[PDB]
Order: structure tokens, then sequence, then C-alpha cells
């Protein structure tokens, strides 16, 4: 006798799937995200932003920012030790 | 026919075969039932189809 009709009806493997969870995740996710972005190091522009670019990118954990900053530290007090002199 | 010695209920016999030839006439059923199954499985098949064409492409 005639096959019957549930395989002809699908609305609980579409639905009924758990990466639909997911998807709707991601098409959101992924399609709003701009591909690239603007510009890592930036901040205190007015050329230290340069300061920053050469300084405190994340391209570098190089120690000059910490010898300039110590050196002003010097240069602060001991200026000021000509100036109580 | 030839066989029998008492023929004249091999030709009745016969003639009973040739009367009754018609043993059981026609059926065609499936031409009202078929059609409506038919409607019903159509419009379920296309809907699962498109939908899934649909997501395939989503």
């Amino acid at each position: 006798v005639s096959t019957l009709i549930p395989p002809k009806v699908v609305s609980s493997k579409n639905i009924g799937s758990a990466p639909n969870a997911k998807r709707i995740a991601n098409v959101v996710h992924f399609y709003k995200s701009l591909p690239q972005g603007p510009a890592p190091a930036i901040k205190a522009n007015t050329r230290l932003a340069r300061y920053k670019a050469k300084y405190f990118d994340g391209d570098n954990a190089s120690g000059k920012p910490l010898w300039h900053f110590a050196l002003g530290i010097i240069a602060f007090g001991y200026s000021m030790e000509y100036y109580f002199h | 026919r030839s066989v029998l010695k008492n023929t004249s209920v091999i030709d009745k016999i016969e003639s009973y075969v040739k009367q009754y030839k018609p043993v059981k006439i026609d059926a065609s059923k499936q031409l009202q039932v078929i059609e409506s199954f038919e409607k019903h499985a159509m419009t379920n098949a296309k809907e699962t189809e498109s939908l899934v064409s649909k997501e395939l492409k989503d």
C-alpha cells in the first residue's frame, strides 16, 4: 500500500538541528565585521602618536620609552637641584 | 474431450467456460484516490524542496 507522507514535511530537521543556534550567531557576527580596522596606534596624535607608534605599539616591548621616561624624572629633580642650589 | 467417451458433458463445460468467458471485468479504482493523494503529496514535496533550497543558499 501507498508509502506514507511524513518524509514530505521537513520542519524538524531544519529547525531541529543544533548548528541553527550557531548559524544565527555567525550570520550576525560575521557579515557585520569590518574585514580591516582603522589604525592600531594613534592615541596622543600631535607628533606623540609618533611616540606611541615607536614605543607603545604591540610591535615592540623595547625598553626605549622606559629609558626616556626615567631620564625625564632624572631631568626633573636634577634641574630642581640646580634650582634649589 | 477425445479422451472422454461420455462427451456431451465436455461440450457442457466447454460452453460453461465460454459462457463465463468474462470471469471478472476491469478494475481501475486508482483514479479518484491517487489524484487526491497526489495533491497533498505534491504540496508538501514542493514546500520542503523550496524551504531547504532557500536554506542552502542562505
